[PDB]
């Protein structure tokens, strides 16, 4: 089952971090992924990206098949940009498409650029509930507050914006069991069957994930919910010893790459 | 018959908030009878549901069903023709509707199974005229609509395409008092014509009234299994495994209490007025 | 009257027809009162125009006052901190990621100091008998369960205005009993109004006041023994009568008359003692 967006209960010790200092060690570490320019500097990127991935206690398996179908996005995207973009040396060329060595390299890089974002998007979501999650972006967003910006409904949006994905795959398990249940048959044929058996579904899935998610706004408001403003907290939201893990983090990791940089 | 033997579901197996749903399972249900699926909320009924037609498979034992053997290593390949013979509505008829209107929701069904056009649009007129729905809403959206509205279009749309097996996850929730007696009549009327009824049920009334066979159920485990006389026989045991008794069982008991003793055991509503004229001539 | 709903019009949405039409009722401060009616009768879309999530088609002849405030635009947090509205669905209730951190979103918005919120969520998830399920994530629960989570994030609040939009369809009839003793206590002690949508005439029965709705229109309003006598009225609509009156009439039926004074099960047990002794 996809584990984006979705929060799964655990009680390694980043599940006690902040979620102020996860918000911005994620936002950190995603501005460093933009920063490797050496294949050393986005090696070291890659055991960071891994340690933080097992640092929150999911067994690799679980992890993996949670991460499984953007993981396979993410490498025909960065396929695709290996074929389009080619320099140096040439390997086949064959047809309009080709394969070129500085080609491959920039794949890799892509491909590992965006993994690792969402590697880490991945660990943010999962170890934080979804309206700490928002909390933590209207926190973030203070300064912000000038200018008269209503940072609330931001930070709202932001976490309807992350609760959409795990919606849109909850809806995709309803509604292919409702059909399933009822006679449809998602596993016959050819790729083309299967396609054209799953097409009617498209306008359902995301019409279904948008109305739950505008339901959820529905039942904070029905609840009193009129802000984030003057509102008390049922769980404690305070720094702690732990807090200070993710900035030798994020202070290590920085070290790391300004000595392995390419400048 | 419906076999199930040492039949257990877990959810989430691997997670530490691993819970059994379903724990060693061993019954069989006889075809063509009306079959109460009791117990307290979160015994495992919609589990056990849910694993009539195949939508979960079990952790571990063997169900045996309508031709098909289900395993903890089947897949979803090939269950087209159990779901054929076999059909499930939902708990909630939100989980089951997805068409745009009432009449194409009610039709997707008899379309996946030979249903030409003319056929399918008879049949879902016929089954939404019999769940009581007016003629003006078949070409509303399923959402459109209020929950009792909702509960009837998803039974009109899983008996639309006459399966042998019809398994019922409180169909009778959310639907007023007319329309909760009307389904009950379909329903039997249903299993007069032939075919198997399981009704997962939360009022021992519809029991006492409709099952012919009784399946009760406790944190997974199957407590019982028998005639709704032998399960409402004593009312100690009900109490103690989180179920009730028949409103006419304890208008007996209570009659009984205040000193007008009742011959045998009354569990229907005429079934006591008899009982108590009875006492009184 | 802690509720006035004078004139009132909601077409949904368009829709041909209005849901409620010209509808005019008044809720009894401090009673029970039973709102019963067929299936798609605008009993769940009373319930969400009085929360204010809906609004009336013509806002300046339709009045809704609760407790004194005139529901509206400039009103509406004014009224929802008065009013606990448990949904039909129990999955459009749920807020929080586990079953304590949904009972004390409410508490959390009425600025409730945590020390207090503790006790009181941990107090509210044992009443509903959920005290085990309190870490789990509410979506992976029963219909029951989810049910009595829902009742519990509305009854942490203590509202002064309760409204169970068929709140006990779900529930076990141990659960049942359980969940409406303790509404019934949780009313009597904090001195609240019940507002109990519902299809079970067991319940209407035993409520103060039981109004009636038929498309969307107030058809009748009165006390439960002056309402379940109306047979003819109640079977024309999609209704029934409770298991007492339906005793009665099949024991008419059968010989044996017994007078219409008696509403209870207690009564009909002494009238048929009584009979019996003779
Ligand atoms: N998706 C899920 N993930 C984890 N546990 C679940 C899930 N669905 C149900 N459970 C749990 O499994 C048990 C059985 O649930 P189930 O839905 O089978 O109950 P039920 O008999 O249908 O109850 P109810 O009468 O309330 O509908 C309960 O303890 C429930 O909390
Ligand atoms: N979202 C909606 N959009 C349009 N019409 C709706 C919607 N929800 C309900 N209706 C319609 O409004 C009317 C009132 O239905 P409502 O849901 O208020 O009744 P109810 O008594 O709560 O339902 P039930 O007893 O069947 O659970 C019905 O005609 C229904 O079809
Ligand atoms: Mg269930
Ligand atoms: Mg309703």
């Amino acid at each position: 089952k996809i584990i984006i967006g979705r929060y799964l209960p655990g009680t390694t010790f980043v599940y006690r971090v902040d979620p102020r200092a996860k918000l911005l060690t994620t936002f950190y570490f995603i501005i460093m992924i933009f920063l490797a320019n050496n294949w050393v500097s986005y090696l070291v990127i890659s055991i960071f990206g891994l340690a933080y991935v097992f640092a929150t206690g999911l067994k690799a398996r679980v992890f993996w098949d949670g991460v499984k179908p953007m993981i396979w996005m993410i490498v025909f995207t960065s396929l695709l940009q290996t074929f389009f973009m080619a320099g140096g040396k040439v390997y086949w060329h064959w047809w309009i498409f080709t394969l070129s060595s500085e080609g491959l390299i920039n794949g890799l890089y892509v491909f590992i650029r965006f993994a690792m974002i969402i590697l880490v998007s991945t660990v943010m979501t999962v170890t934080t509930k979804p309206l700490e999650i928002a909390d933590a972006m209207e926190w973030m967003l203070t300064p912000l507050k000038l200018f008269k910006v209503n940072v609330g409904m931001i930070s709202l949006v932001i976490s309807i914006a992350l609760r959409f994905v795990p919606t849109l795959f909850d809806q995709t398990v309803k509604i292919m069991n409702a059909q399933r249940s009822r006679g449809a048959d998602f596993n016959d044929g050819g790729l083309v069957k299967r396609a054209k058996s799953v097409v009617p579904m498209l306008v359902p899935l995301f019409i279904d994930s948008l109305e739950v998610a505008l339901d959820l706004s529905t039942a904070m408001e029905s609840r009193g919910y009129k802000g984030s403003e003057g509102r008390t907290r049922y769980r404690i939201l305070e720094w702690s010893k732990v807090d200070l893990i993710p900035v030798a983090y994020c202070l290590l990791l920085t070290i790391l790459m300004i000595t392995t940089r390419k400048h | 018959a419906i076999k199930f033997e040492n039949v257990s579901y877990v959810y989430s197996p691997g997670s530490p908030l691993e819970a059994i749903g379903l724990d060693q399972l061993n019954f069989s249900l006889e075809e063509g009878k009306f079959i109460a699926l009791v117990g307290h909320t979160g015994s495992g009924k919609s589990t056990l549901m849910q694993h009539f037609n195949a939508l979960l498979k079990p952790t571990s034992g063997k169900i045996e069903i309508a031709g098909y053997t289900i395993t903890p290593e089947t897949g979803n390949k090939g269950l087209k023709d159990l779901r054929r013979k076999v059909s499930l509505a939902f708990q909630f008829s939100e989980a089951q509707l997805f068409e745009n209107t009432v009449l194409k929701d009610v039709e997707y069904g008899p379309r996946n199974f030979g249903f030409s056009e003319d056929e399918a649009r008879e049949a879902a007129l016929k089954w939404l005229k019999k769940v009581g729905l007016k003629d003006d809403l078949i070409e509303h959206s399923p959402f459109d609509l209020s929950g009792g509205q909702m509960r009837r279009v998803a039974l009109a749309g899983v008996l639309a395409y006459e399966p042998e097996i019809i398994c019922l996850d409180q169909p009778a929730a959310g639907l007023d008092p007319m329309g909760r007696l009307e389904m009950m009549q379909l329903f039997k009327d249903y299993q007069a014509a032939g075919h198997t009824v399981i009704l997962v049920t939360h009022n021992m009334d519809d029991v006492a009234d409709y099952a012919d066979d009784v399946l009760a159920l406790e944190h997974g485990r199957l407590i019982k299994h028998a005639s709704p006389k032998e399960v409402f026989k004593d009312s100690e045991w009900l109490q103690k495994h989180h179920l009730a008794e028949p409103r006419s069982a304890r208008f007996a008991a209570k009659l009984e209490a205040a000193g007008l003793k009742l011959p045998g055991q009354p569990l229907t509503m005429p079934e006591l007025a008899d009982a108590i004229k009875q006492s009184l001539k | 009257s802690d509720n006035i709903i004078s004139f009132d019009h909601v077409t949904f949405t368009d829709s041909p027809r209005p849901a409620l039409s010209d509808l005019s009722f008044a809720i009894e401060r401090g009673s029970w009162t039973a709102l019963i009616g067929h299936n798609g009768s605008g009993k769940s879309t009373v319930s969400k125009l009085i929360n204010g999530l809906l609004a009336p088609d013509d806002l300046d002849k339709s009045s809704i006052t609760v407790d004194g405030v005139k529901l509206g635009a400039d009103t509406v947090w004014e009224v929802r901190e008065k009013v606990g509205i448990v949904f039909q669905n129990p999955d459009n209730q749920f807020v929080g990621a586990t079953v304590s951190d949904d009972v004390a979103f409410g508490l959390e918005n009425r600025a409730v100091p945590r020390p207090e919120m503790l006790k009181i969520v941990a107090q509210a998830v044992a009443d509903v008998g959920m005290a085990d399920y309190a870490d789990s994530e509410p979506s992976n629960l029963s219909g029951g369960q989810k049910q009595r989570v829902a009742i519990a994030g509305i009854l942490a609040v203590k509202p002064q205005v309760i409204i169970l939009d068929q709140s006990t369809s779900m529930l076990d009839p141990e659960g049942k009993e359980q969940i409406l003793d303790l509404v019934r206590k949780i009313k009597e002690d904090n001195n609240l109004t019940v507002i109990s949508i519902t299809h079970d005439l067991e319940e209407a029965a035993g409520a103060d006041q039981v109004l009636v709705l038929d498309d969307g229109q107030l058809l009748d309003q009165g006390k439960p023994e002056e309402i379940f006598p109306k047979v003819e009225m109640l079977k024309r609509i999609g209704l029934d009568i409770p298991f007492v009156y339906r005793l009665k009439q099949l024991l008419k039926e059968r010989g044996i008359v017994l007078p219409d004074e008696i509403d209870d099960d207690e009564k009909l047990v002494q009238s048929l003692w009584q009979l019996n002794s003779k």
